[PDB]
């Protein structure tokens, strides 16, 4: 008896969200296996992973051997001794498929208890970065499940072959993925454009993710990103001399800059040679569906305008959003984005938020629709008009006062 | 691919109930020939005659795979070059092996060589003052300088010349010496004796300087390096062949280690600028290495040759010495003002 | 910058004259060169 699903059926609508790369997936996958009492799906998913690689008529010569049997690494990690380094596990080749498996296993978990109820109905299914993959075949029939993992195996593979990290330095530390805070999307692109003016077409930084109002993410070659890092520092310091003059228009900006743990540039032209190869990799497999070409471009080259997409499905008035992504990523990214517009969001595979899911009474978490506190008009016995607010209601007077002077 | 063998039994001699076919050596060769070359590369030299490598092209993804196969971060290491001099060994490998047997081996040697008994002694890359670069094509020549036998077995030093196709000049010289353990000869005789050195005209002497304390993991499986390098030897892959050869296990490629310790010397004393700095490297394999191995390397600054710093490297897994390495490195580039 | 920015060493010679144009370089390495580069300022007098 799941109230939300029961709500979902008669009452308020729902939307599925899938997280992308940079989710710290392995520790979630390790826990998900340990927290799993049902191995039934993992039997077929492991076999089809073995199968689908063999018939491949696509090039895929380098990829298949560097691919690893998922069942072995898990059982090893369950003996508590074996596991490769985080640096090896975070590489797109083995990471991208593993992230989807964590998400797919996250789908099954809820589907175990309540399936008759916990079956299909979202309004829409949306995804982030490589998360758009697992979105597609979840909306398709169940035989398409590995096709995600199959395409993910292909996505991270070509992306790795085409472009991979050639250097890293403890300071910052410097990745292909960079994030700046507090600064306008226009201002960030300005400094971006200011710096990109000085560099060749081969290594420009570009805006990848716009996470919110003043929070963005710019990406490119780690070295060139480190150069953009220099200009923002100089401006920060020159504006410091401004702030200490005690002037507001003449005040320093207080942004927050710091890199990310992501190993390789995504949504950049540096992955452009990867699209083609990936496309052929799908058609040489039984993966044929017409969106394999569109997903790749969205993941590899085309940027992700995120806030606007999940908001669009949100402005459709769908009250609920779940995220089956590893750890939980994009569940909390979306929350202050929407905040008080009526949306509320439970991380999926999180025990606290799942406690809501499985009960009749603990379900209805619905974040406050600010319009709920919107002022109203009041009449009185002598017939005075009163503008109603949380202030007026208490005091019984107009919501205006002459402050102590 | 299948390998066949044959036995013969004469029980008149009870202590020798089994005596097995003398065609074994020639029979073993035909098996290796099918697997190794598959008649894919073909030139037909006798051991003395030059072994030619037709044409070789270096893709940017072959740069990445090798630099990704061996990586160093925790020590502030930043690999930079178009082609690491370690990448030379991948080009010259399939040609060198062809010289391991011959009529000159038929004359003075029994031609008894277990391939499982093959032991790599030393490997070195000497530069002609040219360094490898981007897309320009390479063509390699391999020659056997000598064929020697030792108290511990048969040794075949192999000289290798790497040339840029488009330009048509010799860029580098690669040196390999292999040890088969069962043979004796009148060709070249050595008891304990072999020697090699990296030497230069103008030299300066220095004092021992500790540079870096290195921590290097060995790969989980040896197949990834086997694919890139072109070394298909079942010793490093198949457990049945490794056990048959009486080995501790699926031994890590000594060649991977060679690029492993090098990549550190490349980035550490070499600093964020390795490419024009290391003009040569030599590597000696002291002991065998199993996968999943935590190995500690230490490079020191010893002396100076031709304005290039010499750097000595020692390797230890616990108490055991593993690799002895030495490299010629140019100093961090200097700009003078008066 | 056009030929690559990797590690550079700046050495001044002439013995006791060495600290000067190095100190000239040092302060110059600070103000325009704030880009965080690995650079070594060496003097014949001081840094021998």
């Amino acid at each position: 008896a799941h109230a939300l699903v029961d709500r979902l059926s008669a009452g308020e609508p729902y939307a599925v969200a899938f997280g992308g790369q940079g989710s710290a997936w392995l520790e979630t996958l390790e826990e998900l296996v340990s927290s799993a009492g049902i191995e039934s799906e993992l039997a077929t998913l492991a076999g089809e992973a073995e199968l689908l690689l063999e018939p491949v008529a696509s090039e895929l010569v380098v990829v298949r051997p560097i691919g690893f049997e998922p069942l072995q690494w898990v059982r090893a990690l369950a003996a508590e001794e074996p596991v490769p380094s985080d640096k090896q596990l975070t590489s797109a080749a083995v990471s991208v498929p593993g992230v989807l498996l964590t998400q797919i296993a996250a789908v099954r978990a809820l589907a175990r208890q309540g399936m008759d109820l916990t079956a299909t109905p979202p309004v829409a299914v949306a995804g982030h970065s490589q998360g758009v993959l697992a979105v597609q075949a979840l909306a398709a029939k169940g035989a398409k499940d590995v096709e995600l993992l199959a395409l993910a195996q292909l996505i991270g593979a070509a992306g790795t072959l085409v472009a991979r990290r050639r250097g890293i330095t403890v300071l910052g530390d410097r990745p292909p993925m960079v994030s700046v805070t507090n600064a306008d999307p226009e201002r960030i692109y300005e400094l971006l454009e200011e710096f990109s003016s000085d560099v060749r077409t081969v290594l420009p930084p570009v805006l990848s993710i716009r996470n919110g109002r003043r929070s963005v993410v710019i990406t490119g070659t780690p070295e060139q990103l480190s150069r953009f890092e220099l200009y923002c520092t100089q401006i920060a310091e020159k504006e410091e001399a401004e702030r200490k003059n005690k002037l507001r228009g003449g005040a320093v900006f207080a942004p927050v800059f710091d890199p990310v743990q992501v190993e390789v540039g995504f949504h950049t032209p540096r992955l452009s040679d990867g699209i083609e190869i990936v496309g052929r990799w799908a058609e040489t497999v039984g993966l044929d569906v017409e969106l394999a070409k569109e997903l790749t471009e969205s993941i590899l080259v085309r940027q992700v305008d995120w806030v606007d997409e999940i908001t669009e499905l949100h402005e459709a008035g769908a009250r609920w959003i779940l995220d089956l992504g590893p750890g939980d990523i994009l569940t909390r990214l979306t929350a202050p984005v929407i905040r008080g517009l009526g949306i509320g969001i439970v991380p999926a595979a999180t025990r606290g938020g799942q406690r809501n899911l499985f009960t009749v009474g603990a379900v209805p978490e619905v974040a406050r629709p600010w319009s709920s506190y919107a002022p109203t008009v009041v009449k009185l016995p002598d017939g005075s008009v009163k503008l109603e607010t949380k202030f007026t209601r208490l005091t019984g007077r107009s919501p205006i006062l002459l402050a102590g002077m | 691919i299948e390998i066949r063998f044959t036995l013969t039994d004469v029980v008149r001699s009870g202590g020798a109930p089994i005596v097995e076919v003398d065609d074994a050596a020639t029979a073993m060769r035909a098996v290796l020939a099918i697997a190794a070359g598959v008649e894919g590369p073909e030139n037909l030299p006798k051991v003395v005659d030059n072994t030619a490598t037709v044409t070789v092209d270096w893709d940017p993804e072959r740069v990445a795979d090798h630099t990704g196969v061996t990586a160093t971060f925790g020590a502030p290491l930043a690999p930079t070059l178009t082609v690491v001099p370690d990448a030379l060994v991948g080009r010259c490998w399939p040609a060198v092996f062809a010289a391991i047997g011959s009529a000159a081996t038929e004359a003075g040697f029994p031609v008894i060589e277990g391939l499982l008994s093959l032991v790599h002694l030393d490997h070195a890359a000497r530069l002609l003052a040219e360094l490898p670069k981007e897309p320009a094509e390479f063509t390699v020549t391999a020659k056997a300088s000598a064929a020697t036998d030792t108290e511990v077995g048969r040794v075949v030093p192999v000289s290798v010349e790497v040339r840029n196709a488009a330009d048509g000049a010799l860029l580098a010289t690669l040196e390999e010496r292999f040890a088969i353990r069962g043979r004796t000869g009148a060709a070249e005789l050595t008891d304990p004796v072999r020697a090699g050195g990296a030497i230069s005209d103008n030299a300066t002497d220095t004092p021992r300087r500790r540079r870096r304390d290195v921590t290097v993991g060995a790969p989980v499986d040896m197949r990834p390096f086997a694919v890139v390098s072109g070394d298909h030897n079942p010793i490093h892959t198949d457990r049945a062949a490794a056990l048959l050869a009486g080995l501790e296990g699926p031994i890590v490629h000594g060649m991977w280690l060679s690029a492993a310790a090098q990549h550190v010397v490349t980035a550490t004393d070499g600093k964020p600028v390795p490419p024009a700095k290391l003009i040569g490297w030599t590597a000696r394999f002291l002991g065998m290495v199993k996968p999943g191995d935590q190995v500690d390397f230490r490079v020191d600054r010893v002396g100076i040759d031709v304005g290039a710093e010499v750097l000595e490297v020692s390797a230890r897994i616990g108490s055991e010495l593993v690799m002895a390495a030495t490299a010629r490195l140019a100093a961090p580039k200097t700009v003078y003002a008066f | 910058a056009a030929g690559g920015l990797g590690v550079e060493r700046f050495v001044e010679i002439g013995v006791k004259s060495a600290p000067t144009v190095a100190g000239l370089a040092t302060n110059t390495l600070k103000l325009p060169e704030y880009s965080h580069s690995t650079v070594e300022v060496l003097n014949s007098e001081r840094d021998a």
